[PDB]
């Protein structure tokens, strides 16, 4: 997260870190046994870390659970990033408390202009590399589809939404993928891609979660 | 050596944080960089020895 602020400790209880030796992606807890992330974050072996704040220090509130099943959307396209969504079933149910909680799936698609919260442990610089120990937060609005398409000519599908600022300066970055975009208490987006980080006229692009609620629910029920 | 061996590391548009190896032509050595997770270029390897074997 570039241009954000350190989140209040445990103020984003649904945020998780995907780890396979080191932190490589984020995710969101949607129920006691399932996590949603980005399909490009796929790894054959993944450990999910919940209740995290400082990703490099054992704090005592964390829960470490291995992924039992990893299911990418069947229509995921590695080149266009269309349908960049993935579900992870945990080996065992996690303990829900004040530090570890679920986030609700969208009741409908949020309209442009809706203020949201993006979070993650990704790079904090537009130029160079600075990986934060503490979870970073960013308040940003859903942008009109027209501006998204104008920023990325012919690259935006109906399953994507831009969130951020056309002037740049604030954006998600490498290490944030799979992370949550929550608006009014509902998961509306998943950090996916973008050209660079926080660059003018190139806001971050996110997977539009409201188009996948049925796929998510049906998949969870069948596995 | 191949042309792709002289190109700088390509992070790409995706936002994952994946450590990969690349051949640093000038310094003449294999080093690491942050790969985004998609649309990788040829100067991108999962191991140092694999990079040296190809770009050595
Ligand atoms: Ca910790």
């Amino acid at each position: 997260i570039v241009g954000g602020y350190t989140c209040q400790e445990n103020s984003v209880p649904y945020q998780v870190s995907l780890n396979s030796g080191y932190h490589f992606c984020g995710g969101s807890l949607i129920n006691d046994q399932w996590v949603v992330s980005a399909a490009h974050c796929y790894k054959s072996r993944i450990q999910v870390r919940l209740g995290e704040h400082n990703i490099n220090v054992l704090e005592g509130n964390e829960q470490f659970v291995n992924a039992a099943k990893i299911i990418k959307h069947p229509n995921f396209d590695r080149k266009t990033l269309n349908n960049d969504i993935m579900l992870i079933k945990l080996s065992s149910p996690v303990k829900l408390n004040a530090r570890v909680a679920t986030v609700a799936l969208p009741s409908s698609c949020a309209p442009a202009g809706t203020q949201c919260l993006i979070s993650g442990w990704g790079n904090t610089l537009s130029s160079g590399v600075n990986e934060p120990d503490l979870l970073q937060c960013l308040d940003a609005p859903l942008l009109p589809q027209a501006d998204c398409e104008a920023s990325y000519p012919g690259k935006i599908t109906d399953n994507m939404v831009c969130v951020g600022f056309l002037e740049g300066g604030k954006d998600s970055c490498q290490g944030d993928a799979g992370g949550p975009v929550v608006c009014n208490g509902e998961l509306q987006g998943i950090v996916s891609w973008g050209y660079g980080c926080a660059l003018p006229d190139n806001p971050g692009v996110y997977t539009k979660v409201c188009n996948y609620v049925d796929w998510i629910q049906d998949t969870i029920a069948a596995n | 050596r191949p042309d792709f061996a002289l190109e700088p590391p390509y992070t790409g548009p995706c936002k994952a944080r994946i450590i990969r190896y690349f051949y640093n032509a000038p310094d003449g050595l294999a080093q690491t960089f942050v790969y985004g997770g998609c649309r990788a270029k040829r100067n991108n390897f999962k191991s140092a020895e694999d990079a040296m074997r190809t770009a050595g």
